[PDB]
Formats: structure tokens, C-alpha cells, sequence
């Protein structure tokens, strides 16, 4: 009864690939709004138009390991592979999975520290997908069926 | 006897004058309930069978011929405790209470922001203890962990033998603070930082970090005021609240049950009278900030306490949107004259900036409507702001950054900054923030099109003089400069680039050029191409000459340069070439499709450019039949392109955040989609509590 | 700047007129929902009209002190005095004086015999505005200017 | 080896057997912290040194001929434990659980409404101290708190006798709680309950009072558990929560942040993954229910728990809400879509029920919709409700009535029938209950207007068959014979009387004749004004020759009579008469206003006559020319008879809800008020959102 979408979120370096942590995912937002100048001052004129709207992703994790070698070796640029498998109404367990991934993903955290009293575990890693000139935004849909 | 209540109450009360400030509720826990201490000062008769010695000592306030034949001694104890009571808020018996007022007077520097003075006194020598407990709340403000770690372990060191229980027990609830805050910061350098900030900071050593770890463990602070003399106890049972892990337990369910009665209030429209809901819990928060900032405890740095002000100030400000327009009903308005409306002046803005985090500024935003109350002393705003944007220029600047204060201080810069959209600020201080904000936020914490958007913000209530064009002039300067290097590109978290920054001149400045961009332009090389494409998007902000020579040199035979071409108004239409161009794209990007179903469905990426393709279809600007072909990928496509074939089930409602106005208005005249979206946004809008969508609505109530 | 509507209320027997206990009032909720039959089930006609709309005012008071006599002595009826010093936008100080009072009320209590742990004082009494078929609500308001 | 980790888990869960339930967050405790029970079961790691702590008792239970080497104790004690962990519902590792069945868990009797039972059970001899214990709950939710008290303290005579710890530990918290009701019963009889029936009650002599005081006094619980054997806190150390008279100091903080981050959730509109914030709220709900219900544990009769519960259930609504108008997009969609919808058991009902007030109900409808989520359980639900309505009927039945019982169950049996529009009830259950709710319903709580709309609520869903429709019409019978007395008015909270009763009646059944009434009509003479009154309220339920009998004895004299008579249909259309007496009232008015000038004015009664004269004005029901001599004396009147004059500063919110169809319509038509009605309109729902704001705006205006 409970949701059968337990993701395992995959966290490598995009310069070569090598792995950074592996996590569970907990939470993650799609924001699509408009701040681009005013509420209405994007540039353009009465045959143009440009559709200048932007949109940030944010992500986060739980379960957050970190790889022995990683920490070990201690403009860089990362990415996550997210893994959970289909389950279309129409049929259930499918044995086909179900692929997402941020090829361009920022490690920056709106949290800083959280600095908690208890002795309660829970280290969120608050990503958000970052862009580029060449292309509007970087995240991938694909499913094994 | 007055003589008998003078020296009741000050052997119940004297004690208190060595904290710096004392909460009006705990004040019941000192005469062990003999009397309740409502949050306004007022003091209402409790079960109890005494003298009524409050009522006495008032009699004796409002009457100076009663308190002239006291004794000498006494009459100083009164008049000693005149002042606590006026210093606390205490002011009257409830019945004999009418009219009264509210105040907002937190006096701690280190809440002000005001770093300059804080390290100048820091610098300053110290003649007493509470001298140094003051320099190790500000040093801890001040990121200097190691150093205010130190300097508590020194306070406590003087006070276990000074016999001060007050001072003791706060130093040792705060170095309990600063240990646990360094601890999940260090946690949080070693596991993340290496990952975010891309550098392994370690501001403090192993040899210290194990120092501190084995210093004071099996350290349990619940048994601390249990461990504490007995006459401390007895007479700080309101110190009791702090010495719990978990501090801010009794007053978060106290929060809560507040929050509930009026969320109970806003559901029925229910009036108050008296002494508000809202009134008590702004008091309580209040009285809680007072009493942490002026007590200097370290707590304040905590989640938990972030939590409880988050709290208590969206509880607040929500309640202020309602009460904005809430039910008048003709009886409400009549008890009481005008309205006791809440408005945001300089203490709130320190509270809401500080112990926010961003998102929960953007969920205030999204929920109340901050832009439509009203702000007060937009003086203080503006030193608070200045102080912020002159701390982060200074130390960022230098080399040297205390990284530990750059994570406890760069969330407050940047709810500040974020929240400076709703103030007024001067030329001098505008230019300043604005000039800290394009160089020296920094670029782990803050991405060009969050930089952009802020500023663009900041720039809200007050218009852009030249000083902040400037800057920005200079901002984009240096960027180009900069962007010489072939490994090197721009990397937006919002989606906005610097093309935005000469949108935003060129837009407050229509007549407007830089020779800067102009002769770095002019000493350019087919060899550096990326420094060209770069140049590309700010061609308004060139020079004749720049642009001539600008277009001689790069033809626009791309993608990304035929959107940057439009954007800024280089092509007024779409050439065969450009049409060619992008039918051959979308044929590479169809062939990937054919090739990548047995791999599985992938639009995503492109998605941006099929929606833009599809909207100019619509708008006209595309007129070749081909554009046909390529109806079956559902990202916006069919939406535009062939709306009366569009699965209109798959129609997601968040789309139309994103279109402008020119968009929506030709969208709002098409007869063969309009029912669907009407009765999506209809449904949406009684079934969700968003305001976007009750504007799209009225744009759209056709 | 406080809210200036700081109250006492008058608590007293409608037959004979004996106080019954004072206290200060807390809220007064005035509610109107449309709760006869279904949602839409009114009774009415081309020509017909009635607004069957029924107001409740529930009021709340806390501080209750009682009568001595009351407590002594001891289709019942029971009425509600309260009084507030009156205050205008122009001018707040008010020499004039707002007359509220509620001749048919219920003590229905919301509090059933509450039992909060805490050593807190709260003799919270909660009204509920009866009325008659005769007359709709009971209240009266009157400024003495 | 498999021995060494058998008896260590069994020498740490041996005395947990006691407790027929054990929360499994608060299980943590008992391994020292070694691991992190979740709330779904799964065991995740958090601190081990050694091996084989959980992990190698989960592979026991996965592989058979591992369970076969053990030992025959070993094999017993491997039993047992299996038995413990499916009964408290723990899984043995996190690490192999992930996906898992989540349903309701099992409770007492005593949480289930058979009362019959819990006589039955008490009239037998008890067998052991458990039994005993389990009847002192059942007296106490029998409200027999006396007994309770008695049997309390004999069990804790026996449990000291006998050493049991657990049996004394909870007997003992159960006892000082009645006598907390005890207490806090006879001040509430002594304050009130003599001024809302006529005679206070003394269900417990001084004697008694004075007995329960001496006996013990000066006991806080707080050191109850400080006060017990080292085994007691090392073995029982899940119980330490218990003793402590802020009850829920935990769980609220924790439902209040986890509150927080749902609304974060909310606001966001974030998608979650893994167990939410909201099933992890529902799983520590259902965790301390059971745990305070399947142990017999008094606290749940306290507004502590009802307001945690209440809290947690509406919290969980609103999140069911929540995901049911929650927006999907194309990438949240392949993530996940079709969610299954929010579950609504039997078990949830009797938390509702038993845990809310009738306005928290009335909040959670205003700001929820409880409608559009399923019910499942009907049976056990019926059976609940229909062993609360007998355990009030029967209650009531007997002269001899428990005061403390009546006044402690009559909110749960009021919240119970109040809530129970959305259930399907059964025709037998059906009538059971309407019995119960119109003939043995008192007066001191429930009044009749507020009985006649929770009829109504009941009638909504579940149909009524002819059954209810006779237990109706002998309610109004009763009734009628009670208004023989010429010294009791009838009188209603919420503005409905039996007026009402018969309006449903009518309204359901097309067609209904009352014998009876037509009986007890003909007897009645004209001395007997009242009766002749009442009767003329239901007149639409009654013969022929009887409504002529009260035709003639009475007709229209004032204007209540007339409104009356509208609100019956005896009077189609205002004839001359009728409107020379509303002008005669209005004269009436006028000079009263004139006098009273001097002093205010008053429109609370006479704002329904007024408001609804001016209403009749506007669609053309009265022709005369002289009621626009009445203008400016009554907000609604001049709003309706002249809005060209009227200012719209005084128009008012509940005027722009509490609307009719028609109303509404013909407002809409006249463009007077169409363009200051809407303003204010789209003023409202654009500053504050409301259901029946933007349901009008988009209904009849546009």
C-alpha cells in the first residue's frame, strides 16, 4: 500500500565519473516561475517574442555514504543518477525501470550546518541543477519499456 | 505595611538585576503563582488569599504622596524596582489598565548586525565578567569559534569562583551551543564541503576538534540545574526553561496551541477582544528575543530556535494578512478607534532576515503578501543593510575568511539582501549593497541568475541612478575580461546569464553604451571564439564600430546564437537560413528519438527550444508547412503547434506560470483551446490557494 | 497601541436580575452558515421568500469571579451584561461608553469538565446567544453619546 | 553464536510482554540507542560495536534450519519473541525491509464502544490484578469515578502486596488522573453546573472529597517514577514518559515540526520519497493511541490527548487534501502518479469522534473536505456508534444517572452522532441512534437547535427510512406535551427550533400526517396560549381538521406570527393587512430610533426583521410607495431599498457569503451593485482566499 518509489540517487563526478555518495532520495522540487525583469518587463517587440522564463531544480538526499577512495584522494561539476522502477496504473509491478538523471547538478545547500541539539540523524545534501549556453537545462526522462 | 510589601517584593524581585532581562510569563514561577503575569505588563488576580501587594504597590506608583512618607531604604528599593518593572514591561493592575502600549527596544549588538563595533569591542579591553560574556556571544556571532569556545571556557574558569549562578549557568548552556554547533559544522565540512565548496576547509585542526570532543563528554545538560546550589534553583525556576537538550520545548507547544487558537480565529472569523492571540504570541516572541539577545545566549544560533522565530514571525505575519482585510461586520470596527495594524519596522526586518532561511522567505512570499503592509524606521533598515553588504565586501575581499563565520553569516546576508526588496534605501547605501552583491557574494553560495534576480529585486522601490549602472557596467566588465579563458563558462542555478544584466541597463537606460565593452571588443581575435560568442548576447551595449565589427567577424549559423539574436532584437525575422537551420536540429533531435525509443523516451533537455518553436509557430513568426512533421513529443509541443490534438489530460497547470503577457493574452483569444485551460485554472484555483493563478484568471475572466 | 477594548462583563438571572458572577470577555465569534436541510434545501415558492439565515454569537469570557450570595443560596434564564470604555479613529479617547449585553444566553461551556494537567488557572465560561421565535438574537448595543 | 544474541534480545524484551502494546519509536530506549526502530518497523542502524545485534536475529527468523540448531529453550525464547515482534508490529531489519503493508493496528474494547460489555465484564469476579485493572478503566470510562477511585487503589493495595511494578506503575498514574477529574469535576459542578441546569449535583459527598484529599496530598507525579527500583528504570525505562504531569512534551513538539515541514512541504509543492512527514505523523499517532488504549492508561480522557489527537488528525487531513488537489507534472508524473488516496477507517472515526470538539470538527470542515474522502469500515463504525447511542439511552433512562459519566462522554457521543454524516449506518443502527439523539438528549450540553442540524448531518448521507420519520414525530409529540407548562420557553444556540425538525420531515417525506398531534390538538382550550403556539410552529405536520381547529383558535396578530407564518406556507402572498401592520412596525421602529438617539441604536433582532423587509422590497414583493421613508437607519435595509444612495463603506462580509441563489441572481442583474459588489469581491478573495468567496464570484457573478 505504501509507495513502491524507494529511488536510490546516485551521486558522480562529471568530469570522468567516478562515484561521490550513493543516498536515498527524500525530497525534490521543480520551481517554474518567472522573475526576469519585472512580473512583465521581458525585451522584445511586436514580431518577437523570446520565452526568457527560467527554471530551477533543487534536490536533496538521505542515507548520504560516502565512498572510501573519495574521501581517501582528498569549475568542477557533478551529476545524479536517479534509480526507481515503473509501476503504470494499468499494470503493476513493472519490471521495466525507470531512469532520471541531472547531468549538471550544484552541490550548493540552502542549508548551511543546521545546527541541531538532539541526536537525530538526517544530513540532507541540498543540490540544484545548474545550465549552460548550449543548452536551456540538463535533466534526462528514460524508462526500460 | 508598605514597608512589609517593599521588602517582599524586592527579596522576590532583587535577585533578577543580574540578567540583563527577565520574561514577563516566567515571572509567575518567582513567587510560585501567587499572581499571573499577563504578556502586556497587565497582572491579573491569582487563586491566592494574600495581603494584595501588587495592588498596594501600584496604589503606591500612582500616587506620590503615598511613596513620600516611606523610608529612605525603602523608597530607594521602590524606586529600584519602578525601573525593573518599567525595563521588563510591567506597567499596571488589569482592571485599572485602560489604554496601554506596546514597545520594541532589543538592545543587543550582536542582534543589530553591526560587525565593525562588535570586533571593535572585541578589540577593547574588558573590566568585567560580563564584559567577557558579551565578547564571546560576539566572537560566536562573529564565526570566531576556536576563539569563543576559549573565551567561554574562560568564563566559566572565572565564574566558579566569582559566585555568580547566572553567569555560570549561561556560559555553560552556551559553550554547550558552541560545541554542538561546531561539531555539526565540522561534520558538515568534512562530508560535504569538500563536494560543495570544492576545497576540504578545515578551520579547525584534528588536535583541537578531539580536544573538544573528549573535553566535557558524557556532559548531560538536563542534570545541570539539578546540579546547581539550592538557592539558584529556588530562585531561578525561570532559568529552568534553558537547562533541557532540548530548550524551547514548554514555549514551542505554548506556540503551538497559540498557533492553533488562531488558526481557529481565521477559520471562523472570530473576533478578540482584550488581549489578541496574535498580541500574546508577538509578546512571547518578543519577550523571548529580548531575553536571549540581551542575556547573550548563544542558543539563538541553533535550528531550533531559527524554528521557533520562523515560527512565531510567519504566525504573525500571516495573521497580519488576514487581519488586513478581515471581516469588518460594523461592530468590530466600532469597539475601537482606527485599527491596531501590524507593520514591519526595523526589528522585524532583523528577525525575519536573520532567523529565516531563503525558502522560507519565498514561502512567506508565496503565502502572505509582504509588498502591501507597510515598513517604519527605514533608517535602521538601511544601516542594518549597510553593515551587511560593507561586512561581506570587506571580508570577502580579503584573502583571509573566517569560513566558519562565512556559514553562519552567509545565510543572514542573504536573507537580507533577499528581503531588502520592500525598503527604500539611499543612493550611497543602494550602491554599495549593489556593488557587493555583483563582486564580492561569492560564487559557491550565489550563481549568476540568483546574483541577477536579487539585484533585480533590490532594485524595487527605488529606480537605478547612474551609480548603479555603473557598477554594473564595471560587474559585466569584469566578467568579460574574464571569460577569455577556453575553460571557462557560465553556469546559472535560476537560468539567467548576464544577457540579463544588459537587459536590465539597457532597460532603465534606453540610451546607454560602454566603452569599456566597446574597446575590449575592438582588440578581438577569431582565435578566442568563446569570448566572441560570449560578447554575442551584450551587442546593445556595444559601440557602432563594436558591432560592426562584432557582426563581420561571427555569422549566427546556431541554435543558441539564433535565440541570443532574437532576445536582443538582431533579427526582426526568420531567414530561410535560421528556419533551415532549426528544421535540420529538430531532425537530428527526431532521429535521436527513433533511435533512443527501444532505450526509452528522453525529452527534456531540448523541451525549452520545441515549446519556443511551438509558440512561434502559433505567433506566426514560423511560416513553413514542414513544422508539421514533427507533431508527437508532448512537452509543449502539441500544446501549440496542434492544440486540437493535444491530450489535454496531460496538460500540466504549472505552464503558465511561465508565459508573459503578450503570450497569454493570444493564448486567452484562441477558440479551439480556451475551454480547457479555463476549467483547468478553474479547478485548480477552488481546489489550491495560489495567488498566480487568481491572476491568470483575471487575465483571463474573458 | 494595545487593543484598546480591555472589558468586564456582568453575568445575571433574566427572571429576577441577581448577579450571577463578572469576568472579562476573550472573543466573540459571529458566525452565519446556511445550515437548514441540505446545503440548498430552503422552502420557497415564485412569490416566496423568508431568510431562513441563522445567526450564532458565541462569546467567551475568563476571570470568573461569582456572587457570594450565589453560592450561599444555593426553565432557568440568565442574562449577559458588558461594558467597554468606546474609542474612535479620530479621536481614541472616548468619553462615551459601548452598552453590550445579551438578556437570553446559555452557560453551555465548551470546556465539559476539561482536565489540562497543568496548575493553570483558566475559568474560561463560554455563552452561546439563545434567542426565541419571538425575537431572533437578544443583544443590544448602545453608545452612550 | 545464534544462543548468545537469543538471550541477550530476550533478557532486554522479557519484561516488555506486560504491555499488551509498546510504541515502536519508543523502543529505541530499551537498546540503549544501539538502533533506530523507524515507525514503519524497519530497523535501521545507528550504533553498534559488536555484531550480530538485530541482523543476526532477522536472519533466525529468514532461514528455518538456523531456528533448527537452536536449542529447545533457545527455540521456545526464539518463539516468543517472534510472537512479541508481530504483535508490536517491528520489522527485523531495515536493511532487507523496504516496501511494506501499512494498515490500522488493533485496540481494546474499551476504545470500541461497548459499553454493555464493559458492565458485563465488571459484574463478574475479577480473576487477577490485570482483570481488575482493566475494570477500574472500564468504571472510569463508565464515568463511575468513585468506583474507579475505590478500585484503583484496592488494585495498588494489590499489585504492593504482590510486587508487580508495571501493574503499580500504571494504577497509580491511572488513580491520580480520576482524581485529577475528581478534582477538577466538583470545582466545574461548583462553578457552573449548577447555573446550567437549575440544582448542582453532588455525586461525591464532602466526606469523600475530603477523604481523597487527605489520604495522599502534596503528590506530584513527577518523582513517581524516581521513587521505584533501579529495575524498574533500567528494565521499564519506555515507561519514563509517563510520569510526568506535562503529559505529550514530546509528542507535541514533534507533531509541531513535523507540522512545519509538511506545510513547508505545502507551500513548496515538493514531492517526497520514502516514508513522508505525514505517514510517519499517522504511524506515531496510532503508536501512542494504541499504546495509552491497549494498556488502559487514564490520560486519554484529558485535553492533553484530545487535542494531540485532534492536532494529528487534522494535520493528516489536510495532507489528504493536500495530495488530492495536488498538481502532477510530465517529470513528476514518470516519477510517480495515480497516488492511492487518503485511508478513513473505523479506527480513524472513533479518534475523531472520541478526540475533537464540535467547533474543532467545524474548523477542520471549513478548512478541509472531509466529504471527498472514502470511509471504510462501515460495520465496525456502526457498531461503535450504535453501542454509544444505547450506552446513552440507557444512561438517561434510569432516574439514577452518573453526572460525571453524562458530562464525560456527552462530548464524545455529541462528536460521535456530529460526525457521523459521512458514515453509511444500517436501518436498525439508524433508528437506534435517532432515539437516542431526540429522546434521550439533554439539555445541560446539547441544545435543540444544535440536535436538530446533527440530525440534519446524520439524515445528509445515510437516508432515513420510516423508522426515524416516526421517532421524529413522536420526538415533536413529546415536545408538545412539554410545553404544557407555562414557565418554559423554547430556545435554540444556533437559531433552529422544532420548527426545524418538522422542515426536515417535511423536506425528506414529501407527504407525513401526525395522528398524534391531531389528537392532542382538539383537547387544548384557549388558556393555553403557548401550546397553541408551539403547534402553530409545526403546523405542517398534522391533520386537516386540526390545522382548522388552529386556525380558528388563533390567526396573525404581530410580526412574529407573520414571519412564522412565511416560514410554514400558510401565507402565499402579503395582502393589505399584512403590509398596514409591517408599516405600523416600521412607524414603530422609526420613533423608537428618534427617541433612542440620544443613546445608540440596536439591530440584532431586529436587523433579521429589517434586512429581510428591505430583501422583500428589492424583488418587488411589496408595491408601497411609503417604505422608502425608512432610509438610513439600517445598513442592510438602505443597501437594499436604495443602493444608488447607499455608500459601500459599510458593506459587510457576511452578507457577501450568507446569500441565496435568487438573491444573488438579482443582484448580479442590477449594475449598481454589480461594480461596487464585485470590487469588494474580487478585493477579498484576491487579499484573502475562501472557499464560498471564489465559489460566488465564479458561480452567479461571472
Amino acid at each position: 500500500t505504501v509507495i513502491q518509489d524507494t529511488a536510490d540517487v546516485y551521486f558522480k563526478r562529471k568530469s570522468d565519473g567516478k562515484l561521490v555518495f550513493t543516498a536515498e532520495a527524500q525530497t525534490a522540487s521543480f520551481s517554474q516561475a518567472i522573475s526576469e525583469e519585472k512580473l512583465r518587463g521581458g525585451i522584445g517587440n511586436k514580431p518577437l517574442y523570446i520565452l526568457k522564463s527560467e527554471k530551477e531544480i533543487n534536490l536533496t538526499v538521505k542515507n548520504a555514504f560516502f565512498d572510501l577512495e573519495w574521501l581517501a584522494m582528498t569549475s568542477e561539476r557533478y551529476e545524479v543518477e536517479y534509480r526507481t522502477i515503473a509501476y503504470n496504473p494499468d499494470t503493476e509491478e513493472v519490471y521495466s525501470d525507470i531512469y532520471i538523471q541531472f547531468p549538471n547538478v550544484s552541490p550548493s545547500g540552502e542549508f548551511e550546518m543546521s545546527l541541531e541539539n538532539g541526536n537525530a540523524l538526517a544530513p540532507e545534501i541540498k543540490f540544484e541543477a545548474l545550465a549552460d549556453t548550449d543548452t536551456d537545462e540538463m535533466a534526462v526522462v528514460i524508462e526500460a519499456s | 505595611k508598605d514597608d512589609e510589601v517593599i521588602d517582599y517584593i524586592y527579596g522576590k524581585i532583587s535577585p533578577l538585576f543580574a540578567l540583563q532581562y527577565i520574561r514577563k510569563i516566567d515571572l509567575k514561577h518567582v513567587f510560585e503563582y501567587d499572581y499571573h503575569f499577563e504578556v502586556n505588563g497587565t497582572v491579573v488576580r491569582h487563586k491566592n488569599k494574600g495581603f494584595g501587594y501588587m495592588e498596594r504597590f501600584f496604589e503606591l506608583k500612582e500616587s506620590c504622596d503615598e511613596r513620600s512618607k516611606l523610608s529612605k531604604k525603602q523608597y530607594e528599593r521602590f524606586n529600584a524596582l519602578f525601573n525593573f518593572f518599567e525595563k521588563n514591561g510591567v506597567i499596571c493592575m488589569a482592571k485599572d489598565a485602560g489604554t496601554l502600549n506596546t514597545s520594541i527596544e532589543i538592545n543587543s549588538l550582536a542582534y543589530h548586525g553591526k560587525y565593525d563595533v562588535m570586533k571593535k569591542f572585541i578589540e577593547e579591553q574588558s573590566v568585567s565578567i560580563e564584559d567577557d560574556y558579551k565578547k564571546a556571544f560576539f566572537l560566536a556571532c562573529l564565526g570566531r569559534w576556536e576563539e569563543s569556545y576559549d573565551l567561554y571556557s574562560n568564563i566559566i574558569l572565572n565564574s566558579i569562583d566569582e559566585s555568580n549562578g547566572c553567569v555560570y549557568y549561561l556560559s555553560q548552556i552556551n559553550r554547550y551551543r558552541i560545541y554542538q554547533s561546531i561539531t555539526q559544522a565540522v561534520t558538515q565540512f568534512n562530508g560535504l564541503g569538500l563536494l560543495t565548496f570544492g576545497r576540504h576547509y578545515k578551520p579547525f585542526t584534528d588536535e583541537f576538534l578531539a580536544r573538544i570532543e573528549r573535553e566535557m563528554t558524557n556532559f548531560n545538560i538536563d542534570d545541570l540545574f539539578n546540579g546547581m546550589p539550592f538557592e539558584f534553583q529556588k530562585k531561578y525556576k525561570i532559568l529552568e526553561f534553558l537547562s533541557d537538550n532540548q530548550f524551547l520545548y514548554d514555549d514551542t507547544v505554548k506556540l503551538f496551541e497559540l498557533t492553533n487558537k488562531v488558526r481557529s480565529e481565521m477559520s471562523e472569523g472570530s473576533y478578540s477582544f482584550g488581549m489578541s492571540s496574535d498580541i500574546v504570541v508577538l509578546l512571547r516572541l518578543y519577550d523571548n528575543l529580548r531575553f536571549l539577545y540581551e542575556n547573550c545566549l548563544w542558543s539563538v544560533s541553533f535550528h531550533e530556535f531559527h524554528q521557533y522565530i520562523r515560527n512565531s514571525m510567519s504566525l504573525l505575519i500571516e495573521k497580519a494578512e488576514y487581519e488586513r482585510t478581515r471581516d469588518i461586520d460594523e461592530l468590530g470596527f466600532s469597539f475601537f478607534g482606527k485599527k491596531s495594524g501590524f507593520f514591519m519596522e526595523y526589528y522585524d526586518f532583523v528577525n525575519i532576515s536573520r532567523h529565516f532561511k531563503i525558502d522560507d522567505i519565498k514561502n512567506l512570499e508565496r503565502s502572505c503578501s509582504i509588498d502591501k503592509i507597510r515598513f517604519g524606521e527605514q533608517e535602521k533598515i538601511e544601516e542594518y543593510l549597510v553593515g551587511i553588504a560593507e561586512e561581506i565586501t570587506k571580508q570577502f575581499s580579503a584573502n583571509g575568511m573566517n569560513v566558519v563565520f562565512y556559514t553562519q553569516f552567509i545565510s543572514e546576508a542573504k536573507a537580507a539582501l533577499y528581503f531588502a526588496k520592500y525598503v527604500k534605501l539611499s543612493e550611497e547605501g543602494l550602491g554599495k549593497i549593489v556593488k557587493a552583491l555583483l563582486f564580492y557574494f561569492p560564487e559557491r553560495d550565489l550563481d549568476i541568475g540568483k546574483r541577477y534576480v536579487w539585484l533585480e529585486r533590490l532594485t524595487k522601490c527605488n529606480e537605478l541612478p547612474k551609480s548603479i549602472i555603473s557598477i554594473i557596467d564595471d560587474f559585466l566588465v569584469l566578467q568579460a575580461e574574464k571569460h577569455i579563458d577556453q575553460n571557462y563558462s557560465e553556469v546559472s542555478s535560476n537560468g539567467l546569464y548576464s544577457r540579463d544584466y544588459g537587459a536590465l541597463i539597457k532597460h532603465f537606460e534606453k540610451n546607454f553604451i560602454s566603452k569599456r565593452l566597446s574597446e575590449i571588443t575592438l582588440c578581438l581575435t577569431q582565435d578566442k571564439q568563446k569570448q566572441i560568442d560570449f560578447l554575442f548576447k551584450l551587442l546593445p551595449l556595444l559601440s557602432t564600430n563594436a558591432k560592426s565589427h562584432l557582426l563581420s567577424f561571427k555569422s549566427v549559423e546556431n541554435i543558441n546564437d539564433l535565440m541570443n539574436g532574437i532576445r536582443i532584437g538582431l533579427i526582426d525575422e526568420f531567414t530561410p537560413e535560421h528556419e533551415e537551420l532549426i528544421i535540420e536540429y529538430l531532425e537530428t533531435r527526431k532521429v535521436n528519438y527513433i533511435v533512443e525509443k527501444e532505450k526509452g523516451i528522453q525529452t527534456f533537455s531540448s523541451n525549452d527550444y520545441m515549446s519556443t518553436f511551438g509558440i512561434w509557430y502559433f505567433l506566426e513568426e514560423i511560416n513553413n508547412s514542414k513544422m508539421e512533421e514533427f507533431i508527437g513529443m508532448d512537452d509543449q509541443y502539441d500544446f501549440f503547434v496542434d492544440p486540437e490534438n493535444f491530450d489535454y489530460k496531460k496538460f500540466i497547470p504549472s505552464w503558465l506560470k511561465n508565459y508573459n503577457d503578450k503570450l497569454l493574452g493570444k493564448i486567452a483569444g484562441n477558440k479551439h483551446m480556451k475551454h480547457h485551460v479555463i476549467e483547468v485554472l478553474k479547478e485548480r484555483v477552488k481546489n489550491s490557494n495560489d495567488k498566480r493563478y487568481l491572476e491568470i484568471l483575471m487575465n483571463y475572466f474573458i
